[PDB]
RNA sequence: UUCGAUACCAAGAGCUGGUGUCUGAGGGAUUACGACUCGCGUGGUCGGACAGCACAUGUUAGUCAUGUAUUAUGGUGUUUCCCAACACGUAUCUU
RNA sequence: UUAAUUCCGAUAACGAACGAGACUCUGGCAUGCUAACUAGUUACGCGACCCCGGUCGGCGUAACUUCUUAGAGGGACAAG
């Protein structure tokens, strides 16, 4: 019954909706839900040159790519709640659904 | 997956997958109007979408090369048979995508169209196709050995700021002429619709509206339309 | 007796000071450690200001334990001399007349308001051309 | 006869939006001003202090509009512009209940008689039903104010369940509660209406805005009854509760008036004038008598609560 | 270094010159019925303008303020 | 020193709030149906109203449409899933 | 006058567009809100040591979100 819904998402208010959208899906099925826990935001960051040459000012490039993790822990036999993550996927989360 | 690499490298790991994809299929689709990619990993499908202007001449003869397209994509990147499903779709008002306009003024170049013509031929286009504002400029050498700029504008165009990551599309291309290489900027500012079809639904942060005070009259004497 | 229990925190710098006061006697511990044994020692006054400012006799009724985190030494005894003080006008203005929690807190912000209100500043991150925020590196000529 | 001034209650730092008292205790008094505390007052009327603040009611947001005390004189219910109510218990002052459903900020909410009855109205276009334990009863959305719901208020008249509501719109509407449906609009104020009240007697109630007309209207019929010249912005609307009195607060001075032959009753005025040097007089935009009417509180725009007696 | 700018200073005056029905001396009151009336996309710019309304109808109560 | 209001209790009520039966007025999804595309399998797009229905089947109107089974351009019954009375409905049970 | 062709003033100019600004990220604030066995706290039962208390990053499970985390709004505008 204790299964572990984590979501893994580069965009903020699409992990959002999915996480509004398990806990819609959880409260209408009628079983116990452990809310959105929010773990620390990755941000990968790389800082190059501007030049391909070094004939100029020394200037740099600050890339950033933050990277969320949500995940939620339900009371629910496998089948009903494996329904309720198979619709509404959007390109942007990744699902991983863990049973133990 | 027991391999369980990081989040970290498993992320830029897809940025690197989509980012080879879309160099392939830039590279492969160039002449028949191919505007980009796009991938939905589901569980267990990874459904390969790809926008194009002339999607009859992509999907080809009875489907010949989309199952060339599907063969190297899963013998290349190494993914399992019946998984991956290649999905050539045609792009809405392609007068507003940057890269379709851009390769197509590069077509006209190829064909061997004058260059003004060739621009303001494009950029009519652009502008008629409900740009708010549009700019062309083909850089490289004209008429002789010296390089020119040519620079070809109309309308309302925004540099800075963060309104330009979703009002202005850009894109640049290079074309091969017999005496050297010429370069093509295409650049487009979009308009705004609601709906966030055509362009974004975000109106532009200094941009203020108010609506229009409703033309009421004052009463006199006191009233009341009592009623059960 | 029931709770009479207030966790209020000091800040000063990325360093934090959470006092748990408590109704009882008066005891003020941080980490185990009385105030009177809390290095460096150079800074002593700095824990005992508000004792001195309120007397022992305000504390008589209250046993605030400190536990402290992050940051160095003397932004964590200014962290803590934070902490205790509003701890104390937490709890007074809870528990007792908001006339005493008034005249303790008239009190304080008067000789220092480094007391209640914590210091907004934060170390400024470095910009390249420089060896920190503002510095540039030396420039040649010829 | 004339009003005339003790002292002054000096214990706000945001200024004092609203005024409550309670009929069980004289020396208890509940003011809610424009910082996010709701301070409870113990009166003394010694020499120094007319009142000191002996609790102050800390867990709101943002500003606290509107506050009233409950019939037993335990509960206490606060409305500010977060978009949330607070039910407090007097003896501690910790939150009890609060009540969550609106958007924007909620401008003013009143008890019943029963106090199992409550309602708010806000800035965003709606009037809400309140239990007592925390539910959204009823919204009226369609049928409602084309502005903001400035007020709303219940009359202590029992027999017909009525409500009164003032808004931005240039209205009064009037909604049988039970129903909660259109009865009677009201239409003859020119420009927005600040107050609305309904006179002890249950029978004719009261309407200020910044025309500076105070129009009276009828619970029984749908009738004007007269208007008064209010002359500057009404921005608090009161009757007397013994005597046959309406007390307005007419921006920085209060206007009381006997209401069977329209004359000025007194005018209260700050003659103490600070603001005489190119400043503008701070403005009494709050007032309420004591349970007996021997004192009427006025809440002020520069953080002060002033006593108004009877001399006669 | 605090000069409003033309977005503000106009907008303020279109304000001012349609709904001076509502608008008032206080700052929190007008900065409600501003975004109310007008679709302001930021939320700085709101209170920018809101500001500025509260302190042109402080002048208009003085005297002949031209713009 | 008379007369009517005011704290009290009781005699049931009424009110009010809580509990909760039942129905779907409605509100959803895609799985009906449609459309637009084809690699002929689907992929999009409507998402319950917009499809269909069989003379089956409720209500009937212009009596004149018609060339009087008839069909008007009745225009609403039938029914495939789900959440649902802030639709303050109100069964019971309290206050 | 402003950091600014930033504005209000004079004014045959009025109304606008690019750049400035606005914008995005960021830092400081919430004893208000949604959440937490990959974060804690407070109380508790137990265990160890000093003379009822004291110490514990020693052990363990009912409350709660002050401290940690990251989402939604709020807040500041030369506003008094």
């Amino acid at each position: 019954h204790r299964i572990r819904i984590t979501l893994t998402s580069r965009n903020v208010k699409s992990l959002e909706k999915v996480c509004a959208d398990l806990i819609r899906g959880a409260k209408e099925k009628n079983l116990k839900v452990k809310g959105p826990v929010r773990m620390p935001t990755k941000t990968l960051r790389i800082t190059t040159r501007k030049t391909p040459c070094g004939e100029g000012s020394k200037t740099w490039d600050r890339f950033q790519m933050r990277i969320h993790k949500r995940l939620i822990d339900l009371h629910s036999p496998s089948e009903i709640v494996k329904q309720i993550t198979s619709i509404s996927i959007e390109p942007g989360v990744e699902v991983e659904v863990t049973i133990a | 997956m027991a391999v369980q690499i990081s989040k970290k490298r498993k992320f830029v790991a897809d940025g690197i997958f989509k980012a080879e994809l879309n160099e392939f299929l830039t590279r492969e689709l160039a002449e028949d109007g191919y505007s980009g990619v796009e991938v939905r990993v589901t569980p267990t499908r990874t459904e390969i979408i790809i926008l194009a202007t002339r999607t009859q001449n992509v999907l080809g003869e009875k489907g010949r090369r989309i199952r060339e397209l599907t063969a190297v994509v899963q013998k290349r990147f190494g993914f399992p048979e019946g998984s991956v499903e290649l999905y050539a779709e045609k792009v809405a008002t392609r007068g507003l995508c940057a890269i379709a306009q851009a390769e197509s003024l590069r077509y006209k170049l190829l064909g061997g169209l004058a260059v003004r013509r060739a621009c303001y031929g494009v950029l009519r286009f652009i502008m008629e196709s409900g740009a708010k504002g549009c700019e062309v400029v083909v850089s490289g050498k004209l008429r002789g050995q010296r390089a020119k700029s040519m620079k070809f504008v109309d309308g309302l165009m925004i540099h800075s700021g963060d309104p330009v990551n979703y009002y202005v599309d850009t894109a640049v291309r290079h074309v091969l002429l017999r005496q050297g290489v010429l370069g093509i900027k295409v650049k487009i500012m979009l308009p705004w619709d609601p709906s966030g079809k055509i362009g974004p639904k975000k109106p532009l942060p200094d941009h203020v509206s108010i609506v229009e005070p409703k033309d009421e009259i004052l009463p006199t004497t006191p009233i009341s339309e009592q009623k059960g | 007796g029931p709770l009479q229990s207030v966790q209020v925190f000091g800040r000063k710098k990325t360093a934090t000071a959470v006092a748990h006061c408590k109704r009882g006697n008066g005891l003020i511990k941080v980490n185990g450690r009385p105030l009177e044994m809390i290095e460096p020692r150079t800074l002593q006054y700095k824990l005992l200001e508000p004792v001195l400012l309120l007397g022992k006799e305000r504390f008589a009724g209250v046993d605030i334990r400190v536990r402290v985190k992050g940051g160095g030494h003397v932004a964590q005894i200014y962290a803590i001399r934070q902490s205790i003080s509003k701890a104390l006008v937490a709890y007074y203005q809870k528990y007792v007349d908001e006339a005493s929690k008034k005249e303790i807190k008239d009190i304080l912000i008067q000789y220092d308001r480094t007391l209640l209100v914590a210091d907004p500043r934060r170390c400024e991150s470095k910009k390249f051309g420089g060896p920190g925020a503002r510095a540039r590196y030396q420039k040649s000529y010829r | 006869e004339q009003m005339t001034l003790r002292g002054t209650l000096k214990g706000h730092n945001g200024w004092v939006t609203q005024i409550a008292t309670t009929p069980q205790f004289p020396d208890m008094i509940l003011s809610a001003s424009r910082d996010k505390t709701i301070i409870m007052w113990k009166l003394t009327r010694d020499e120094t202090n007319y009142g000191i603040p002996q609790r102050a009611l800390r867990g709101h947001s943002h500003f606290v509009s509107d506050v009233v005390i409950s019939s037993d004189g335990q509960f206490a219910l606060s409305g500010s512009w977060d978009g949330t109510l607070r039910l407090w218990d007097l003896t501690t002052g910790t939150t009890t209940r609060r009540f969550v459903g609106h958007t924007k900020d909620v401008l003013s909410v009143a008890f019943s008689s029963d106090n199992r009855q409550i309602v708010s109205g806000s800035r965003d276009k709606t009037i809400k039903l309140w239990n007592t334990l925390g539910v959204c009863k009823y919204t009226v959305q369609d049928e409602s104010h084309s502005e903001w719901v400035s007020c709303v208020r219940f009359s202590p008249n029992s027999s017909n369940p009525i409500i009164v509501s003032c808004g931005w719109d240039k209205l009064v509407k009037v909604w049988n509660l039970a129903n909660c449906k259109l009865k009677t609009n009201h239409i003859g104020h020119t420009g927005y209406l600040n107050t609305v009240t309904v006179s002890p007697d249950g029978s004719l109630c009261a309407s200020g805005g910044k025309d500076g007309q105070a129009m009276l209207w009828d619970l029984n019929e749908g009738k004007h009854l007269y208007t008064l010249d209010g002359g500057d912005i009404i921005n608090a609307l009161c009757f007397s509760p013994n005597r046959y009195w309406l007390c307005a607060a007419t921006g920085p001075s209060i206007k009381i008036w006997d209401l069977e032959g329209k004359i000025i009753v007194d005018e209260l005025k700050q003659e103490v004038i600070s603001t005489s040097s190119k400043a503008e007089p701070p403005q009494c935009t709050s007032l309420a008598w004591s349970a007996d009417g021997q004192t009427l509180f006025a809440g002020y725009t520069d953080n002060l609560v002033r006593v108004w007696q009877v001399t006669i | 270094g605090r000069v409003r700018t033309k977005t503000v200073k106009k907008a303020a005056r279109v304000i001012i010159e349609k709904y001076y029905t509502r608008l008032g001396n206080d700052f929190h009151t007008n900065k409600r019925v501003c975004e109310e009336i007008a679709i302001i996309p930021s939320k700085k710019l709101r209170n920018k303008i809101a500001g500025y309304v509260t302190h042109l109808m402080k002048r208009i109560q003085r005297g002949p303020v031209r713009g």
